[PDB]
């Protein structure tokens, strides 16, 4: 679950 | 007659103009509905962009 | 406390209590029926132009994603 939002 | 005849036609042109000034004006009203419905868009996007 | 508020648009159910004769399972599926209504990107995605449903989508993304679901900053400053 890593949140590409945040740049992940 | 001819009395009869100029009242029946100045209503008439009248009424013509009438209706196309009428219908101009409600083109135009949904022109402005899809113009802010597109600028909301756009301005969702950039709020999107932004965060 | 902006997730616990998303949370119903985003059909995320709290833990149902459970009568006898009953299972958690054939109950939280009947209870996201009761609020399928709210569920935001589904319905937008029935009834929603290009436009409107990608700009849903990506909203839905940055209003689930928050920094408390999985990253801290404390231990990088240090």
């Amino acid at each position: 679950r890593s949140m590409s939002t945040f740049g992940k | 007659a001819y009395t009869t005849q100029s009242l029946a036609s100045v209503a008439y042109l009248i009424n013509t103009l009438a209706n196309n000034v009428l219908q101009m004006l409600d083109i135009q009203a949904s022109q402005l509905r899809r113009m802010e419905s597109s600028i909301n868009h756009i301005s969702q996007t950039v709020d999107i962009h932004k965060e | 406390c902006d997730l616990l508020h998303a949370a119903p648009f985003q059909n995320i159910l709290p833990r149902v209590h459970v009568k006898e004769g009953e299972r958690l399972d054939a109950k939280m599926k009947r209870l996201e029926s009761k609020y399928a209504p709210l569920h935001l990107v589904p319905l937008i995605e029935r009834l929603g132009t290009p436009q409107q449903i990608a700009i849903a989508r990506e909203g839905d993304l940055l209003t689930k994603e928050r920094l408390c679901c999985g990253l801290s900053m404390f231990e990088v400053i240090l």
